């Protein structure tokens, strides 16, 4: 059975610039003066995209930055200049031998500038207050790098155990991310209480931004 | 021009049988050299498990062949069945078409893709809550306490789409999933244009528009 290897796993480069892409089978897959491999495109929430096919054919429709090259075992996907749109995850996959095995997937980022987070803080509705339950919401929009960090404080007192975030994918329209926070508290907590803040970390930022807001105001 | 819908996804029980159909417009299903089944689990890779060639011949991947696959070309569609489903077969399961140059089996042409959970648990619609705002405005919507994946969160019914940041799911300690969905508009417009998000999930039929309103 073949089995494919892709390399790297992830990778992070500026836009514009060249990347680079391999992928190694456990035997040949070449046949009748053709290599079958061929590459894919995978953007978040959508289905493989074929960009080429027997090792180097560009496919209808594909913008000729991508091509490929190789032959035998070793076989390479490039883009020579890197667009915002090609975030997405790569595959290879073997055309010659059932079950047509695919790579496991090299994920292509863009580097862009440090950009800071905006930072937006959201009190629960009354209408989720009828159920007892309150959940506070922050909002970290459009920044880079990915990491971040989030602290919540109810009335100065830092919390703990009682979060959790959520990351967007890379966004092609900016190049950044963003984090959503949600601050789960009981009603009758959520009463007995007057500040929640929202500590904001990041490398875009020389001070923490804390957004904050007064409960019943 | 060629379309591939898919159907038949959902919540599926362990142990039970599935069954998906992909049907194929703007294009005869005769035309296909080949029909595949391929498959994909949370957070993994892609795996090809079915194909059938237009001669009615059928190939299985050996990892999962309690599986069959069958075509009806008066009905212009081709189908998926699986029985003794397992907790491994929860994936996204896409169908393709193969190809009749430089090899059968490279896939130009994909469906949307629909999610398959296997789980004895129990279908539970989402509650939706408003995310309201206080330059740029930020506002949302806060899906909370669903099962199963996945819900689809548009604003404007598709009208708004720029600046929209829908977050992915985070499964809660209670074993039920909730998700927020954001968008960045001018604050002048609070006034004027109505912001409407419309949640939508499927394995409850339920489909709820909450307007987001400045307090």
């Amino acid at each position: 059975d073949i089995q494919l290897t892709q390399s790297p796993s992830s990778l992070s480069a500026s836009v514009g610039d060249r990347v680079t892409i391999t992928c190694r089978a456990s035997q040949s897959v070449d046949y009748d003066g053709d290599s079958y491999m061929n590459w894919y495109q995978q953007k978040p929430g959508k289905a493989p995209k074929l960009l080429i096919y027997a090792a180097s054919y560009l496919e209808s429709g594909v913008p000729s930055r991508f091509s490929g090259s190789g032959s035998g075992t070793d076989f390479t996907l490039t883009i020579s200049s890197l667009q915002p749109e090609d975030f997405a995850t790569y595959y290879c996959q073997q055309s010659h031998e059932d079950p047509y095995t695919f790579g496991q997937g090299t994920k292509v980022e863009i580097k862009r500038t440090v950009a800071a987070p905006s930072v937006f803080i959201f009190p629960p509705s009354d209408e989720q207050l009828k159920s007892g339950t309150a959940s506070v919401v922050c909002l970290l929009n459009n920044f880079y790098p990915r990491e971040a960090k989030v602290q919540w404080k109810v009335d100065n007192a830092p919390q703990s155990g009682n979060s959790q975030e959520s990351v967007t994918e890379q966004d092609s329209k900016d190049s950044t991310y963003s984090l959503s926070s949600t601050l789960t508290l009981s009603k009758a907590d959520y009463e007995k209480h007057k500040v929640y803040a929202c500590e904001v970390t990041h490398q875009g930022l020389s001070s923490p931004v804390t957004k904050s807001f007064n409960r019943g105001e | 021009e060629v379309q591939l819908v898919e159907s038949g996804g959902g919540l599926v029980q362990p142990g039970g049988s599935l069954r998906l159909s992909c049907a194929v417009s703007g294009y005869s299903i005769t035309s296909g050299y080949s029909w595949n089944w391929i498959r994909q689990a949370p957070g993994k890779g892609l795996e090809w498990v079915a194909s059938i060639t237009y001669d009615g011949s059928t190939n299985y991947n050996p990892s999962v062949k309690r599986i069959t696959i069958s075509r009806d070309d008066s009905k212009n569609t081709f189908y998926l069945q699986m029985n003794s489903l397992r907790a491994e077969d929860t994936a996204v399961y896409y169908c393709a078409r193969g190809s009749h140059y430089f090899g059968h089996w490279h896939f130009a042409v994909w469906g949307q893709g629909t999610l398959v959970t296997v789980s004895s648990a129990s279908t539970k619609g989402p509650s939706v809550f408003p995310l309201a705002p206080s330059g740029t405005a930020a506002l949302g919507c806060l899906v909370k306490d669903y099962f199963p994946e996945p819900v689809t969160v548009s604003w404007n019914s598709g009208a708004l789409t720029s600046g929209v940041h829908t977050f992915p799911a985070v499964l809660q300690s209670s074993g039920l999933y909730s998700l927020s969905s954001v968008v960045t508009v001018p604050s002048s417009s609070l006034g004027t244009q109505t912001y409407i998000c419309n949640v939508n999930h499927k394995p409850s039929n339920t489909k709820v528009d909450k307007k987001v309103e400045p307090k």
